[PDB]
């Protein structure tokens, strides 16, 4: 009767926007462009041209509509209650790994992006020249570390 | 920047100002996250409903800036651009949601005084710091006012980050987990809000950990500029982390 988690889990047939725009194909090659460097679930079946959930976006299921970036919109599927919400420290989902990985044993922020071309910067990057590197403070840094504390 | 102060030199050295070859133009802001890498709002390069649609040949990257107009020739470095990467589903159509933008320098540029990259958050900082009440600069040459005030020169303003709750229920607009609002509440006192032409621009926290200073959000959109009982919304970076690492390991 009614769709629940966001339509995660949904297997129907809608191949039509809520603007009554036809979704494109899932394996089309502007839908595959677009679908390069995004983050996909594997639960989630990318079936043809239906109306699917595969990043787990909070508003549940879309397609692709045409081939340009913001090209995409919303399907008209009838949701859950499911009461509960996300507040300033809520909200998960995995971001900056690959595959848990762990074995990080000469560092202790974790920097991500490999040393190639990513190009360099990230060893020492928000460190300011003329104020971190220099012991110096701004005038007004200490306003933002003291809303930390009180 | 609306009830701004002036920056100091060198504060914010990841500040770039994307500008529009011809006609001579300011465009918005951005920031530099490696020696070749820019990050920005996607609204920036396009948005259809102003006509809006730029690509690699017509603009400049200009780093190192203080002055909005002064050609600040010897500090000041000029790059052209390689690549622009939309993120896919910026949804320009209805509000914004994900409204982030990379682009790909044509030369890596060296580092110095007033040329230096901003840190991306990992999961552990961005959990830590990303709380109502804790307060992140903002930075810009954008309006002093909503009704225009062009500064002389590269303005920075402190507000604090403000809970969901509050966020939703001060505009009709739909807000997702890909923003986050910040801004001082009616009541509070002290005024300050990113304006039109700030757009683009860090919203910067500096960890009390390590330190550093952490890029969290990116100005990306409002309804007017400080007005009481709005709030400025911004991109959330963390939470398109991925989406830049992938863009920038399979370039
Ligand atoms: C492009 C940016 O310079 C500018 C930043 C305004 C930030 N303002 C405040 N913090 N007060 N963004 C915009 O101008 C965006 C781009 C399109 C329209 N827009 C708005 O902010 C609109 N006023 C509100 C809006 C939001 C989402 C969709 C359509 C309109
Ligand atoms: C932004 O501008 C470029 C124009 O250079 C557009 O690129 C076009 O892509 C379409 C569809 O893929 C092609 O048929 C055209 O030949 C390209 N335009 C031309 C003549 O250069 C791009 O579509 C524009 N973006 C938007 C959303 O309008
Ligand atoms: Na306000």
């Amino acid at each position: 009767q009614c769709v629940p988690d966001r339509g995660q889990q949904y297997q129907g047939r809608l191949a039509v926007t809520t603007h009554g725009l036809p979704c494109l194909a899932w394996a089309s090659a502007q839908a595959k462009a677009l679908s390069k460097h995004q983050d996909f679930n594997s639960a989630v079946q990318l079936v043809e041209n239906f109306c699917r959930n595969p990043d787990g976006d909070e508003e549940g299921v879309w397609c692709y509509v045409a081939g340009k970036p913001g090209d995409f919109g919303y399907c008209d599927l009838n949701y859950c209650e499911e009461a509960v919400e996300e507040e300033t420290g809520d909200g998960l989902d995995e971001d900056s790994d690959r595959a848990i990985e762990g074995r990080t044993a000469t560092s202790e922020y974790q920097t991500f992006f490999n040393p190639r071309t990513f190009g360099s910067g990230e060893a020492d990057c928000g460190l300011r020249p003329l104020f971190e590197k220099k012991s110096l403070e701004d005038k007004t840094e200490r306003e933002l570390l003291e809303s930390y504390i009180d | 920047i609306v009830e701004g102060s002036d920056a100091e030199i060198g504060m914010s050295p990841w500040q770039v100002m994307l500008f529009r070859k011809s006609p001579q133009e300011l465009l918005c802001g951005a920031s530099l996250i490696s020696d070749r890498w820019v990050l920005t709002a996607a609204h920036c390069l396009l948005y259809p409903p102003w006509d809006k649609n730029f690509t690699e040949n017509d603009l400049l990257v200009r780093i190192g800036k203080h002055s909005r107009t002064r050609y600040e020739r010897n500090i000041e470095k000029i790059s052209m651009l390689e690549k622009i990467y939309i993120h896919p589903r910026y949804n320009w159509r209805e509000n914004l949601d994900r409204d982030i933008a990379l682009m790909k320098l044509k030369k890596p540029v060296a580092f110095s005084d007033y040329i230096h990259p901003v840190c991306l958050p990992d999961r552990e900082t961005a959990a830590s710091l990303l709380q109502a009440g804790y307060k992140g600069r903002v930075t810009g040459w954008g309006n002093l006012k909503e009704t225009w005030g062009q500064p002389s020169v590269l303005q920075v303003v402190n507000l604090p980050i403000v809970e969901r709750p509050v966020c939703k229920d001060s505009t009709r607009i739909r807000i997702t987990d890909n923003m986050f609002c910040a801004g001082y509440k009616p009541d509070e006192g002290k005024r300050g809000d990113a304006c039109e032409g700030d757009s683009g621009g860090p919203f910067v926290m500096k960890s009390p950990f390590n330190n550093r200073w952490y890029q969290m959000g990116i100005v990306s959109w409002g309804e007017g500029c400080d007005r009481d009982g709005k709030y400025g919304f911004y991109t959330h970076v963390f939470r398109l982390k991925k989406w830049i690492q992938k863009v920038i390991d399979q370039f």
